[PDB]
């Protein structure tokens, strides 16, 4: 897998994972979460050569076509691998409510 | 079918001191943004000053329940507009409104 | 638990069991109406006393418009 | 899920499952597959709005982020959501053998 | 069972343990060499007798050089 | 390191009935394309010839053991070049090639 050790240290226009904060507020317009602020949610970008981190055997079926056919506009796609949880804090009614939402945090990429 | 009514974004510190002091807009200052308990629930921001200082209150609150002993008027208004109600010695203000965070934004 | 009606659920005969909510979408631009009707679980329910997965065509971003409900096969529509 | 029942009866610009075929030679340059010469592989492609078979809780975050913000080049991507297997066969030196290849042929689409 | 060098196994002291076959992959493009070593099961292998994911940079499309091998740590490279 | 060599791709049709018959090249028109059992064989084409008609054979062997009872020099070369052998009333060639299916385009 490609992971934020890889992608974050050595840079490259190939499938990796990228640097995204998003601001709950400014950029998704949740006013109601009241910790944090924000967070790195991450994402996936970049193009899928052969045997690139490849998904499925059809990954790298796919992949080996637009490698002899790259004119076919057809290829494996940079998408997350795994992810982690983010913990959050909001306010019902009056009582706190701490939850852990699983899926929220990119930090390694694959070619599906 | 039975739509679920979802509950509104409020303003909800409470009984607060506050530095709101003659003017025609202010801002709540409750850092406290809190998805309503109830369903029905509305914004409700109370200011009150006697001799001493000042008080600001920011609730989620039933709209046909009473509250200070008041009524909820206009409480289907987007914005939170302030309304003078008679107390001995007291210089009491109430507003309601129907809105997300509508009760941060404290007009007379 | 609820019972939804639930257009994907083929062996099902087209019902879905869940300890959330009913869920509806449709899509409308420019002569089309995409229907889609399922359940959501209370775990994928954000947060459970108001999920932004239910919020409507007025907070999203007007794309499309969303339905939830908790009443009994009530995600169908029929004009 | 966005499947071939629904993707190829109405064509639509967002992601769905669109069909391709791959002859083993003239495509791979595979000149062991015995049996069958080609087969339907197919793939994903189109853009992800909100809500579109989102695949996890980030999908639906950065298909949101992606909605309020159309320029932020960050984006779900139309990917595989569940494959089919593909029966092929071969000849090892004098004897055929006939192998089920896992994972070969896309039928659903998703956003992840 | 082949015991490979797997640069990816921190918490197996860098060696996977599988019933095929040890691969190595290297990518050179303009001063860069990118080293992957893992373990390949026997079902992963398609087919066993010549698997298409061993076949090196003369067939595949001169991209990058693949290596297979059934020797135990056999798959990491020092000059 | 024990670097696994693979097998080749050959035709294996062994002994077929051929229309192949005083030309300089010649097809195996060989459906079958074959994996080779051992990872050292390479490919063969046997062309046979006598009173009444033809046929050809299409085979993976091992280079250094003996087929027909001949030996199998130039085996590393990519492409099929046949050579005339010495039978009493039997027209006799054969090639051997290193090459992904080499043995499917006949030279004379």
């Amino acid at each position: 897998a490609l992971d934020t050790n890889y992608c974050f240290r050595n840079l490259e226009e190939n499938c990796c994972v990228r640097p995204l904060y998003i601001d709950f507020r400014q950029d998704l317009g949740w006013k109601w979460v009241h910790e944090p602020k924000g967070y790195y949610a991450n994402f996936c970008s970049g193009p899928c050569p052969y045997l690139r981190s490849a998904d499925t055997t059809h990954s790298t079926v796919l992949g080996l076509y637009n490698t002899l056919n790259p004119e076919a506009s057809a290829s494996p796609c940079c998408v997350p691998q795994d992810l982690e949880p983010l913990t959050i804090l909001y306010y019902v009614g009056r009582t706190p409510k701490v939850e852990q939402l699983s899926n929220m945090v990119v930090k390694s990429c694959k070619c599906s | 079918a039975g739509a679920v009514k979802f509950p509104q974004l409020c303003k909800f510190c409470d009984v607060r001191f506050s530095t709101c002091d003659n003017q025609k807009s202010c801002m709540s200052n409750c850092s406290i943004t809190s998805i309503c308990e109830k369903p029905q629930e509305v914004c409700v921001a109370v200011w009150r000053k006697n001799d001493e200082n000042i008080t600001l209150e920011t609730v989620c609150h039933d709209p046909k329940l009473p509250y200070h002993d008041f009524i909820l008027e206009d409480a289907a208004s987007p914005k939170c507009i302030m309304k003078e109600k008679k107390k001995p010695g007291e210089t009491f203000f109430m507003c309601s409104c129907s809105s997300d965070e509508c009760n941060d934004n404290i007009i007379f | 638990a609820l019972q939804c009606f639930c257009h994907l659920c083929t062996k099902d005969n087209f019902t879905c069991v869940t300890d959330g909510l009913c869920f509806v979408s449709v899509t409308e631009t420019t002569d089309k109406v995409i229907h889609n009707s399922s359940c959501i679980a209370e775990i994928d329910l954000i947060p459970r006393d108001r999920p932004f997965v239910c919020a409507p065509s007025s907070k999203t971003g007007s794309v499309t418009t969303t339905y939830c409900c908790n009443q009994d096969h009530c995600n169908k529509i029929e004009l």
